[PDB]
């Protein structure tokens, strides 16, 4: 059968997300996730049906935007694969 | 709990997919999670904080939009 | 209860620059948050200068030294030019 | 008693003089709010509104639609060079990401 | 002996879609022209569409479709719509 | 005698009604002229130049310039498609010709 | 015969600003009778107007009918 | 539709033929469709455009006439 | 007018703060590099002091002109009070 050499297929994926507009992040296992950590602050807590998406937007916007400084710290290295080490780099360069 | 491992593997390659990574190696996905639980952590502090003040007991999209404004980064399409 | 917005104003200026085209929802609702921002910067701006110069009251001229304190260069030399344009013809009529 | 008639009218402007006048006492700025303020005020959102929406309209009618939508204009920010200054630190919903990919990932 | 000109109206107009830059005399004769130009095209049109009609008056229904016959699609709708509002306030004045 | 204002200012445009007016009363295209027709043609004639005008003013900072002059009004018309079809048999001195050379003609 | 005062290099010339790489020998004598012919159906018609006014002096106006008659309208003399 | 279809090869080639044209290559039926089309549609705006402003209905010679007319072509024998 | 005198920021003060920082060795290309951006630095912060200093409508640029200057970036700057 037919089969594409290895990266063909993440070139295509690249376009295909970039294009797109969707949100990534599975609405449940991210509720629950919320759910769980605002338990340690207070007990019993209720949220509104936007609050969920309100934070779901900011994470997923903060995580790529992350992802894209972390993309020129390693070709900088001349390598393709990014590693913890160029996380860590941005993230100290960045300041936070 | 196990919630923090809702976050899957596929999820994190979408996301890095959207980044223009082409090669991920192995163990992005622990550092990751750990990035995004110290940042939830911050958030939902402030957001809770907001929320005791009013003594209300359901969080609102509002507290949300303050407390990111307060990080310094605003959110446009929920409110305010 | 009642809540006050933009919306129909922002749709006559839409209709202005393209009577053809319409505007969703959340593009409305979006247009409705990005002008109250702007609105929260420039107030706040000009709520500084006035105490810096023990001046109790706010006129154009510090909306005018704001608005060149925030906005680029050529955005500012536009927008200055409508300012003063809307506030002379204000006056004269 | 004249027949009334709003200081939007005498202006020429479309936002609402009465609407920002009353919003800037209400804000606590200043104790005294000078009458050309809001006027300038006024004429300077309209002015960049009509500069965002112009440009929004222009990619819906490449995207060959009719309605706008925030992908319209998140486009419409990204690509103008001083927009893109005074807009670095917002983030819009269901915007997405411009479309890039670095020379030395692409295959010889 | 008094001559007549449209440059004023070109100067007022320059003033406001840019506010830094003028204008040589040179650009100003060819502006002055086009606009006679154009003018004498829609009176033209306007007039053979009433006659063909046999009506003894010239209406706004008569520069529409003038309008829609000499200019070319895309500054028709934008024209047409901005004559329209102009006509309105008029009227509602 | 309330004291007078010009038509010019009530329908918001620049350009003169009273002489479109008038102009076209002594131009014998009919026996009689509407209300409405000049304020239309007048608002039609004030769009026309201030496009011209703005795509002009456009093309002079591209050459660092500060003062329009017959070229770069040349530049900005037989650069858009809509205003070169109104104006395809108009010829404008000084202006010459736009930079164009056919593939076939430069160099192997 | 002043037809000669329009010299070989203003040909070269003008054929250079229409894009013109290479031009023949023979195109000189072509143009020549091509640029009169034109000028003739210009000047006649200038001169009718000028003759119709009783005026003796040929002036813009006239030039400027003449050429939008034919469909060439000159924008820049008034 | 498929009624652009109804002007078949023949009437192209007594069209041609009319001409003195000797011999065709096979590919000049299409772009002589795509250029009818473009006549057609620019005359008939034009007598719409007429036939609008009067408020009528049908769409009458005169109308066609004067839209070859304003084309700078003009034609005799129907009317005018 | 003074044509040029941005020449004056000397090699040796370069490398002088590059040691402040612990830089160990310098590339030649560095200079020029750090001039460009020192130039470009002091541009935005002056911009602003004018600015303010025309707005009081005075005609000494003041100490606090700069002070409110670089806190409106978020480079608030203690010891000038």
């Amino acid at each position: 059968p037919h089969r594409y050499r290895p990266g063909t297929v993440a070139l295509r994926e690249i376009r295909r997300y970039q294009k797109s507009t969707e949100l990534l992040i599975r609405k449940l296992p991210f509720q629950r996730l919320v759910r769980e950590i605002a338990q340690d602050f207070k007990t019993d807590l209720r949220f509104q049906s936007s609050a969920v998406m309100a934070l779901q937007e900011a994470c997923e916007a903060y995580l790529v935007g992350l992802f894209e400084d972390t993309n020129l710290c390693a070709i900088h290295a001349k390598r393709v694969t990014i590693m913890p080490k160029d996380i860590q780099l941005a993230r100290r360069i960045r300041g936070e | 709990r196990d919630n923090i491992q809702g976050i899957t593997k596929p999820a994190i390659r979408r996301l890095a997919r959207r980044g223009g990574v082409k090669r991920i190696s192995g163990l992005i996905y622990e550092e990751t999670r750990g990035v995004l639980k110290v940042f939830l952590e911050n958030v939902i502090r402030d957001a809770v904080t907001y929320t005791e003040h009013a003594k209300r007991k359901t969080v609102t999209a509002m507290d949300v939009v303050y407390a990111l404004k307060r990080q310094g980064r605003t959110l446009y399409g929920f409110g305010g | 209860s009642r809540k006050e917005s933009y919306s129909i104003y922002v749709y006559k200026v839409l209709k202005q620059v393209h009577p053809d085209t319409g505007i969703s929802s959340k593009a409305m609702g979006i247009m409705n948050s990005f002008v109250n921002d702007i609105f929260e910067r420039i107030a706040g701006e000009a709520s500084r200068l006035a105490h810096y110069n023990k001046r109790s009251t706010i006129t154009s001229r510090e909306i005018q030294t704001a608005v060149r304190l925030l906005l680029p260069g050529e955005l500012a030399k536009h927008a200055v030019s409508e300012g003063t344009k809307a506030v002379t013809k204000y006056t004269s009529a | 008693r004249a027949k009334a008639k709003s200081r939007s009218s005498r202006a020429g402007l479309q936002f609402p003089v009465g609407r920002v006048h009353r919003l800037l006492r209400k804000g606590h700025y200043a104790e005294r709010v000078g009458a050309g303020a809001p006027v300038y005020l006024a004429a300077v959102l309209e002015y960049l509104t009509a500069e965002i929406l112009e440009l929004a309209g222009n990619a819906a009618r490449d995207n060959k639609k009719t309605r706008i939508i925030p992908r319209h204009l998140q486009l419409a920010i990204r690509n103008d060079e001083e927009l893109n200054k005074l807009l670095g630190g917002v983030t819009i919903a269901q915007g997405g990401v411009l479309p890039n990919i670095q020379a030395v990932l692409l295959p010889k």
